[PDB]
């Protein structure tokens, strides 16, 4: 029920989600902000699954992360990111497996412009382009379709729109209201786009 | 000495212990921090052998979250173990409300650990103190000096370590309130010179603000008249 | 020298000092080896009321098994338990009865282990351990209070330390049938408790017991046939 | 399986077959295990429940014996003598019957054993005991029998038991009674492990017989 | 699996075949069920493979650790009772039905242990998938008395007839000879196109030397 | 400087901790126990609290007993011969709970023994003040009594006196073979021996097992007393 | 059904002086999603040994780093490269420690065993560490039986390092293009004494 | 009560460690020679029996071990070195190397130097043994130090007995030359009180070969 | 009585043990370190026991901790070994969590806080060694940390421990350099090492001597000092 998007490149990496708050037969809200955990240092953790296990495992994860950066005094690599976040989220499968899926992005000098899909059994790799929920089935061959390598942020944008107005048309979730992040040119962006 | 009392009264009345862990910080290095309307000036001493010594690797001023910083004077690797200590509470707050920590909580939990240091079995006093600067849940600015005994408290402006009485004194003399950035910088250097030898490169500074607590490059801190 | 730590000599004087309380108890005992046998003998006295018949030194660890302590009387009650743990916990876990030799090489490291541990007392106890191995031949295993094991042919614990090895040797010597060489046996072994405390002694006040191929199990000799080797000896 | 014990005059008789399972996978299976000298015991249920409590108590009787001794000086067929001639050290066959009971009793919840123990000593002369499932103990002055197959001997032996019986016809009762469980459960089978044991000494017989009618 | 043991005049023989099959099908079709717990001990397993062969390794150095504190030839109610208190500690979980044979002061000792942990002294034994048949040949042929080789043909028999009569059960046959001096083991006992250069085609391809 | 502690030995190789808690027992209140020719009589003189008149008449009773038909008594301090005695108490409980049988006396002697010694083996432990006399009677075993010294050792008597005057108790009572003597007979020598080694009535305390208790514990009857005295 | 997850296969198979270890391109989803085509599933631990893990991807990624940590620790202790049939033995026990709560992996070990004569070394193992000792090739995964089919029919016993190539090739495209959730595109690795090549096949993506 | 008895001197020495040192310097003499196929150690009241007293031990089938100091110490040590041995040989399924195992001992010495209520051991040790890469032999002190060597002497007068190896050995050397020049320099120190054990598997050479030699 | 109380300040606010450790490190051999444009130098002295040792494979002062990172000892050799031991354990757990090679930074200040945890916890005695840790990581560069028992720790771009310091570290201040070659640091470090000796010739039978350059190590063989001796 939880739609995650997310779309890699040379010059961006861009992610996407519904900001839809469910509970039972009803959406709690419109604006829902317990998906997007960016962390500092040009990194993003998107989460989906249940909104308790979200909340906690985004904020172990992005309060962990951030007392790195401070005990050592450094930002950390976003493949670090990626692969400690794994680890966690592996440590818990057995014992009490948070079911939140996710998809970490970001910038490094050394690696570019990283993504990194991941479910909720904590099984990760590197992709160019990724998604999550039911709506990944219907926003998936889109990507495929029209991803090419040097693609610009306008072009990327285009395609997630065309995503969103598939996961409105034939998605029986008519998801309308997304919001986003762009990592470029050194910074981070947020926008909100409505069907 | 798993579970022994180190830390035991005199027949006097004191403890011993926290007087030698007081003498540890007498032997520490110096410190000063000053306050103005919504930052704050951290100066503290360097001491780096030249052309040898990595001049950066030393770090007296740390950083603790995205609001608190600390400076401390006494002995360095037990001020390493109690500044990851406090980053780590730091961390544990945000965690468990969801605000940043404010200043006067960290010191008090600071105090707090370093008093059950020196009363818990099978464990030597903290011999350092250290003068915390931060924020406070009203967005007001303040700094708390808190001593090797536990004890905690807040401060216009102190001064910490080696020779601290003739900086408190200096300090006394030259504060005013509500000071630009340029004097309240001065003043620091100013004031932690009266101690330490006139040189730019015996002394680290910095400046607190709400965004983040930048550092004073060494060419700024030449050309002090 | 109160810890068990090394002095500036080198020397640990307490295990020193726990050797010369066995020593202090003023007891006998002497072990001898025979061609399909092992004999103990021991002089069955304290370290007018008092009941005689109860006092003894030596004891049954298994029925194979048999030894005889020396020394502190609690340290030595305590020892004895821990030997018959031990043989316990060897015949749980393999299913066999241990032997003499590995009996005493696990006593003296839990001996060891309170040797180098300044927490723990030293056990002012020495012992001998005699039993029959799975080859049909005899066993005599000597340990003390520093945790180190030896076999003997012949062996004696008390007072009379290397002075009793001359009469030993004179008659293992003078020596070099299962019931002639259990007689013989019992024989040097009763003459050389009476040679070593040189007066003459009463059936009544010394312990004599025997293992061998033809009684495996451990057992002492009634007062009659101590009395019947004395009278034939003299 | 079958497992009997009877008392006679100046003595205890246990008796056990060797079948050991639809498929029968072992057919010389001794049974009886000896506990002491002057106590054996025969198992029924588990073979693993049976040779690890057996062989615990083997342990227990190990250490009994060896406290329980004293200072000072006092006073195709086989057979043994006791080493303890008067009994000074033994232990007693209520003793390791009820250290028994309480390790059935105490881990009854997987434990799915039962046991004939029959031994003797000077207080109370020749002894049967039986620990049921559950791990209850009761004292049987006659008799007791255990296993699947004795469920078609239980008239048998209670019409042919006598008080005061001899040792020869209460061996022909004893083997009778097994060679008839024998005949009428699957179960139970091979040949014949008897045990008897006296003030003095124990005799062990091992008999091959089928029956004809 | 046929796993196979007997008793000689002085000496135990084991014998098995050498087929491990993961489901229907072959995954190994010369492998080593004989295992060495020690120079005078020798054992064959059935049941989970793992269990087994982890066991048997834990055994052996268990065996060694003994051998070498007590300084003494190793026994073979030594290797049952640790394997027996192992084996019930997991309550059959470890699923390990193991024939072991040996030589010690008390003569040749061959044991059934099976996987609950209840262990058997006994004459000869058989298991496995196909340890039905080698039973049936072994009750047949075995006799009071016989000599190594009449046992060395009689054990070749039996794992002959359970590579035949039984799916789970093939290969060649091995045989091990346990005596008290020493052992002697027979791992073969009995034993009953090129493609062009380029024509698969390539994305990539990248050399580095090391 | 070698006696400041139970776990170290002098040069003369002996623990001097020991020693002074045999001097600590030995200088206090006596007790003794004898074996008369059909049971076990045993004897307890208070006398250290003669100056204490406030007490509660025949109330510091020094005889406990262990299953009712084995006694034990004391000579040291109160508290731990108490912790003894509960020990005691709980073994033969366990040996009753496993074994369905009374404890024989000589296994639990040695293992209340093992007790006493533990604790003279670690650094960080007092050892126990107290020597204990545990003693029973049988019709077919007649009497034995232990007495286990501080040390742990554990020695079988005819006869035993701990406390203080132990040398004029044993000295007097080694006079007459109590072994052909009925136990109603013993009671006039024993209160002579007192008299020997007013306030006789109220600062002693006795207990007997014979026919005439079935051989059980029993505290003997002021009515028998009496006329003893 | 917990290999059916994301499916995956390799395999591993030797010649003269030259051995070789192959696998399938895939990260599945939910049996039948393919969200990676990259996922590799061999990786190198020293010169002389690699391993292929096929199973759960979470526990081939848990399974890899530990081996990495213990051989790390073996070589820097002991300062030299860990010999194959210790590794193989460290990966038995490993598997097996983990008995009752195990990772879903089969792993092969693929390389050279020094003696200097360079023979090759293949085993493989279940998720409970059972050990494979295979002479000619070894195969674990969700297309075991495709493999095994192929291995056994195209063989050929000391074949040069092109020959080897081209069989271990053929025989794994040929197993991937009957499995649906295995293939999309294939690593080839061959291992000789001096060089190492790394290949990826053109493979069917469907 | 866990407070470390070995502390540290004003003169920056931990005295407890040359205390022990002492100690091994008064024990009997221990050596060991490595030759280009060999490696060799040996060592120097009429009742004791000599096959009980053995100094010289084995490990592992190529791997040895003889000390100098006290005995309790080094059976504890050698049952040690037994169960890491055999540990690693369970977990990597191959006989462990000697530098391994020396690396392990001397943690564990180095372990009772600084644990409270402890003292270190009174003892050093020689390790021989072969493997893939040759022939080893490591000296370990009761400092924990694990140092390896050609050729060394240990206990009494070592200088002495080092200095007449020094000049008598040499590195292209045979196992008779090597037990010939070990015999030498223990009679020079000092046939019956002479034990040798060389490494092929770890053997000990009887006192006919010690004779013939 | 028994407790010695090592965990425990002095009147004038110090740790006995800490200095008794650091004048006991004093003693012991030399130790040298330095970092140049291209690696980072580290060098030692050996304590001549007997030639009767097997120097050919014999390094009792540097050691490999990881790939990136290496360290050189000057203290007690037992008291390092464990040490170094616990450095390689936190440099594969690092890898293991993060994926990535750990700073150089992170390991010194990760067993300085376990020095300073038996400083100021228990019972124990301080580890009386000090470590010249040098390393290569891609956050910093190359780098080279000097510790001590007391967990206080520096960086340092060269510099020396063990007994005549005073000496080493004059002729580093003399001779040493921002922009120097490998062989010029090799040929500082024999320069440095002998006049720590009062030598001018050192000798090559007992000096070790070892660097790290981007990652690789290498150990200089007895006979690969022989060429940087003669030149």
């Amino acid at each position: 029920m939880d739609t995650l998007i997310g779309l890699r490149g040379n010059n961006f990496v861009v992610l996407a989600a519904d900001t839809y708050s469910i509970n039972s037969i009803i959406k709690l809200k419109n604006d829902d902000n317990t998906k997007f955990y960016d962390i500092h240092g040009n990194k993003c953790l998107l989460l989906g699954g249940s909104i308790g296990d979200r909340l906690q495992f985004g904020e172990f994860i992005r309060k962990n992360v951030h007392l790195y950066q401070y005990q050592n005094n450094t930002d950390m690599f976003v493949k670090s990111f990626a692969f400690f976040t794994r680890k966690n989220l592996a440590y818990y499968l057995r014992r009490n497996p948070f079911e939140v899926n996710c998809l970490i992005a970001g910038y490094d000098k050394k690696d570019g412009y990283q993504l990194y899909w991941c479910d909720y059994l904590s099984n990760m790799d590197s992709v160019n382009k990724g998604a999550h929920g039911y709506g990944a089935y219907l926003v998936s061959a889109i990507l495929d379709k029209y991803y090419h390598e040097n693609l610009t942020v306008d072009e990327a944008l285009d395609i997630f729109k065309l995503c969103f107005e598939e996961l409105k048309k034939r998605f029986l979730l008519t998801q309308i209201n997304y919001e986003l992040r762009i990592m470029y040119d050194n910074k981070v962006e947020t926008q909100y786009v409505t069907v | 000495s798993y579970d022994r009392a180190i830390t035991v009264f005199s027949p006097d009345g004191h403890l011993l212990q926290v007087e030698h862990a007081l003498e540890a910080v007498k032997k520490g290095g110096c410190a000063v921090a000053i306050k103005s309307s919504n930052f704050a000036v951290l100066a503290v001493e360097k001491k780096n052998i030249p052309k040898l010594q990595n001049p950066k690797t030393t770090e007296k001023l740390i950083k603790l979250d995205e609001h608190n910083c600390l400076a401390f004077a006494g002995l360095n690797a037990d001020a390493r173990v109690l500044v990851n200590k406090t980053r780590l509470e730091c961390q544990r707050y945000y965690l468990n409300m969801d605000e940043p920590a404010p200043v006067d909580y960290i010191a008090k939990y600071v105090a707090k650990v370093q008093q059950k240091f020196t009363h818990r079995g099978g464990v030597r006093p903290f011999g350092i103190a250290t003068l915390i600067a931060g924020f406070k849940n009203n967005k007001e600015i303040c700094i708390y000096q808190t001593e090797p005994s536990g004890i905690y408290a807040a401060w216009k402006a102190q001064a910490i370590g080696k020779n601290a009485k003739i900086v408190q004194e200096f300090l006394e003399k030259n504060y005013q309130e509500n000071m630009e950035q340029k004097d309240c910088i001065f003043l620091a250097l100013k004031a932690i010179f009266e101690v330490v030898e006139l040189s730019s490169k015996n002394v680290e500074v910095a400046l607190l603000t709400e965004k983040d607590l930048t550092f004073i490059e060494e060419q700024e801190i030449n050309s002090m008249v | 020298r109160h810890l068990t730590i090394f002095s500036p000599d080198g020397n640990l004087y307490q295990i020193e000092y726990a050797i010369k309380a066995v020593k202090n108890t003023n007891i006998t005992s002497v072990g001898v080896k025979g061609e399909n046998c092992a004999v103990i003998i021991s002089q069955k006295k304290m370290a007018k009321l008092l009941d005689y018949n109860n006092i003894t030194n030596i004891y049954n660890i298994t029925d194979e098994i048999g030894c005889s302590m020396v020394g502190m009387p609690g340290d030595c009650l305590s020892m004895v338990y821990k030997a018959r743990s031990e043989a316990s916990e060897f015949l749980y876990s393999n299913g066999y009865n241990v032997n003499a030799e590995t009996l005493c090489r696990n006593i003296c490291d839990k001996i060891q282990v309170y040797t180098q541990h300044a927490y723990m007392r030293l056990h002012a106890c020495s012992g001998m351990i005699i039993g029959i191995d799975e080859n049909n031949k005899p066993e005599l295993f000597k340990f003390d209070p520093s945790g180190f094991c030896a076999g003997y042919r012949a062996c004696v614990i008390g007072n009379k330390e290397q002075e009793s090895i001359s009469v030993l040797e004179r008659l293992l010597e003078k020596r070099k049938t299962i019931d002639e060489d259990i007689r013989n046996t019992t024989i040097l072994a009763i003459e050389a408790l009476q040679t070593i405390l040189a007066f003459d002694l009463k059936a009544s006040e010394i312990e004599v017991a025997i293992v061998s191929t033809k009684n495996r199990n451990f057992t002492q000799i009634s007062e009659k046939e101590i009395d019947n080797y004395l009278t034939y000896i003299a | 399986t079958t497992i009997i014990g009877i008392i006679y005059d100046n003595g205890v008789m246990l008796a056990c077959d060797s079948r050991t399972s639809t498929f029968i996978s072992n057919k010389c299976s001794r049974k009886i295990n000896r506990i002491n000298e002057n106590l054996y015991v025969c198992r029924s249920g588990a073979s693993a429940h049976s040779q690890k409590i057996i062989e615990i108590i083997k342990h227990y009787c190990v250490s009994m014996k060896n406290e329980n001794r004293k200072k000072g000086r006092f006073h195709t067929k086989n057979k043994y003598f006791y080493e303890d001639k008067f009994n000074d050290y033994n232990p007693l066959v209520e003793n390791v019957a009820h250290i028994t009971k309480k390790i059935i009793y105490t881990n009854n919840n997987f434990l799915s054993c039962a046991l004939i123990f029959g031994g003797y000593d000077k207080i109370k002369k020749q002894q049967l005991y039986a620990v049921n499932l559950n791990g209850s103990i009761i004292e049987k002055h006659d008799f007791a029998v255990s296993g699947s197959g004795s469920i078609y001997i239980q008239s048998y032996l209670q019409d042919k038991y006598k008080k005061f019986m001899t040792k020869k016809e209460c061996f022909n009762l004893i083997l009778n009674c097994v060679k008839y469980a024998m005949h009428n459960d699957n179960s139970s089978g091979g040949l014949i492990r008897i045990v008897n044991i006296t003030k003095s000494f124990v005799e062990e017989f091992t008999v091959v017989n089928t029956q004809m009618n | 699996t046929t796993i196979c043991g007997l008793v000689c005049q002085n000496a135990v023989i084991l014998g098995a075949d050498t087929r491990a099959t993961e489901g229907p099908i072959v995954a190994d079709k010369n492998c080593s069920k004989l295992h060495y717990i020690s120079k005078n001990i020798w054992c064959a397993g059935a049941g989970v493979a793992g269990d087994l062969e982890h066991t048997t390794l834990w055994l052996q150095h268990n065996v060694e650790l003994h051998r070498l504190n007590t300084n003494t030839q190793p026994r073979v109610s030594m290797c049952v009772s640790r394997l027996t208190q192992e084996l019930f500690k997991y309550q059959g979980y470890k699923v390990c039905a193991i024939v072991l044979g040996g030589v010690d002061v008390n003569g040749p000792q061959l044991y059934g242990i099976h996987p609950h942990g209840s262990s058997c002294l006994l004459p000869f034994t058989a298991l496995g998938s196909g340890s039905l048949n080698a039973m049936a040949v072994l009750e047949a042929k075995y006799r009071d008395n016989m000599t190594i080789e009449e046992g060395k043909n009689l054990v070749c028999e039996a794992i002959c007839a359970g590579i035949f009569n039984d799916l789970g059960s093939g290969g060649n046959v091995d045989i091990c000879v346990i005596t008290k001096d020493s052992y002697q083991h027979i791992r073969p006992y009995k034993e009953p196109t090129i493609y062009p250069k380029g024509t698969t085609p390539i994305l990539s391809e990248k050399i580095e030397y090391i | 400087g070698y006696d400041l502690s139970v776990s170290t030995f002098s040069p003369d190789g002996r623990l001097y901790q020991v020693e002074y808690i045999y001097k600590s027992i030995n200088n206090n209140n006596t007790a003794l126990c004898l074996e008369c020719k059909d049971g076990i009589i045993c004897c307890c003189i208070n006398s250290n609290m003669d100056k204490n008149k406030m007490i509660k008449k025949n109330s510091y009773n020094r005889i406990y007993h262990v299953n009712n038909n084995i006694i034990i008594t004391y000579s040291g301090f109160d508290g731990d011969a108490r912790n003894i005695i509960d020990r005691a108490r709980s073994e033969a409980n366990t040996y009753y709970y496993n074994f369905h049988t009374n404890i024989p006396l000589h296994i639990l002697v040695n293992r209340i023994s093992l007790y006493i010694h533990a604790y003279t083996l670690y650094w960080h432990m007092r050892p126990f003040a107290a020597s204990i006399i545990i003693s029973s009677f049988n019709e077919k075993d007649k009497g034995d009594i232990y007495c286990i010294e501080p040390n742990g050792a554990c020695y079988k008597y005819s006869g035993i006196v701990i406390g203080k005057n132990k040398e004029m108790f044993k000295t007097e009572i080694e006079k007459k073979d109590y072994k052909d003597i009925n136990v109603r007979d013993a009671i006039e020598d024993i209160y002579k021996f007192i008299l020997t080694s007013n306030n006789l009535q109220n600062l002693v305390n006795f207990s007997w097992i014979c026919k005439e208790s079935s051989y059980e514990f029993q505290n003997i009857h002021e009515e028998i007393l009496t006329p003893a005295l | 059904s917990i290999y059916n997850y994301n499916g995956g296969c390799v395999l591993g198979m030797s010649g003269s002086n030259c051995v070789a270890i192959a696998c399938d391109l895939r990260l599945g989803a939910n049996t039948f999603t393919t969200v990676s085509t990259k996922f590799s599933k061999i990786f190198k631990m020293n010169n002389n040994v690699y391993v292929g893990l096929s199973g759960l991807a979470t526990d081939i990624q848990t399974l890899y780093e530990i081996l990495r940590y213990r051989v790390n620790l073996y070589e820097v202790r002991q300062d030299a490269e860990m010999d194959v049939e210790c590794f193989a033995n460290m990966l038995s026990s490993i598997l097996y420690s983990n008995r009752f709560s195990p990772y879903f992996v089969n792993p092969i070990v693929v390389g050279f065993k020094l003696k200097v004569n360079y023979e090759p070394y293949l085993t493989a193992y279940d998720l409970i560490g059972a050990k494979c000792e295979t002479r000619d090739f070894v195969v674990n995964g969700v297309t075991s039986e495709q493999l095994f089919g192929m291995c056994e029919s195209l063989y050929v016993k000391d074949q040069d390092e092109n020959g080897l190539f081209e069989t271990i090739s053929q025989c794994l495209l040929s197993a991937l293009d009957r499995d649906c959730i295995s293939g999309w595109g294939a690593e080839v690795l061959v291992l000789t004494p001096e060089k190492i090549i790394k290949k990826k096949l053109k493979a069917r993506m469907d | 009560y866990s407070f470390s008895l070995t502390t540290f001197s004003p003169t920056g020495k931990l005295v407890q460690i040359e205390y022990a040192l002492n100690r091994v310097s008064s024990s009997s003499p221990a050596l060991g020679i490595r030759a280009k196929n060999g490696v060799i150690i040996a060592t120097e009241n009429e009742l004791i029996e000599e096959n009980s007293i053995f100094k010289i031990q084995q490990i592992s089938e190529h791997i040895g071990i003889v000390y100098a100091g006290m005995p309790g110490d080094f059976r504890v040590l050698l049952k040690r070195a037994r169960k890491e041995a055999i540990r690693y040989s369970l977990q990597y399924g191959s006989e462990i190397l000697v530098k391994e195992l020396v690396k392990i001992i001397a943690s564990i010495v180095q372990e009772f130097t600084q644990t409270g209520g402890v003292r270190p051991f009174g003892l050093s040790l020689l390790i021989c043994g072969v493997d893939v890469y040759g022939y080893h032999l490591y000296q370990i002190d009761p400092s924990g130090c694990y140092f390896n060597w050609m050729a060394t002497c240990v206990g009494k007068d070592y200088q002495n007995n080092m200095s007449f190896l020094e000049k008598r050995y040499n590195k292209d050397i045979e196992i008779e030359d090597a037990i010939h020049t070990a015999i030498l320099t223990l009679k020079e120190s000092y046939e019956k009180n002479i034990e040798i054990g060389v490494a092929k598997p770890f053997k000990i050479l009887t006192q006919n070969e010690i004779k013939d030699y | 009585r028994y407790d010695s109380r090592t965990t425990t300040f002095s009147p004038e606010g110090r740790l006995y043990q800490v200095e008794y450790a650091l004048e006991a490190i004093n003693n012991a051999s030399i130790t040298i370190g330095l970092i140049t444009k291209d690696g980072v130098i580290l060098g030692a002295d050996k304590v001549f026991i007997s030639k009767l040792i097997d120097k050919a494979n014999n390094y009792e002062k540097i050691y490999k901790i990881d790939k990136h990172i290496f360290c050189g000892v000057a203290g007690l050799n037992a008291d390092a070994n464990i040490l170094i031991n616990q450095s390689r354990l936190y440099a594969q757990r690092y890898l293991y969590n993060y994926n990535e090679v750990q700073p150089v930074s992170q390991l010194v200040v990760q067993i300085c806080d376990i020095k300073q945890s038996y400083t100021q916890y228990g019972g124990l005695r301080p580890y009386g060694v000090s470590f010249l840790i040098g390393g290569y990581d891609t956050k910093d560069g190359y780098q080279l940390y000097h510790t001590d028992p007391s967990g206080n720790y520096s960086g340092w771009f060269a510099t020396a421990i063990g007994t005549n310091n005073l000496t080493a570290s004059s002729v580093l201040k003399q001779e040493w350099k921002n922009d120097m070659t490998l062989e010029e640091g090799l040929l500082l470090a024999l320069k440095t090492l002998a006049k720590s000796t009062d030598t001018e010739i050192p000798k090559s039978e007992k000096i070790e001597l070892a660097y790290l350059t981007n990652v690789y190590q290498k150990y200089l063989t007895e006979k690969e000092i022989e060429e940087l001796i003669k030149l």
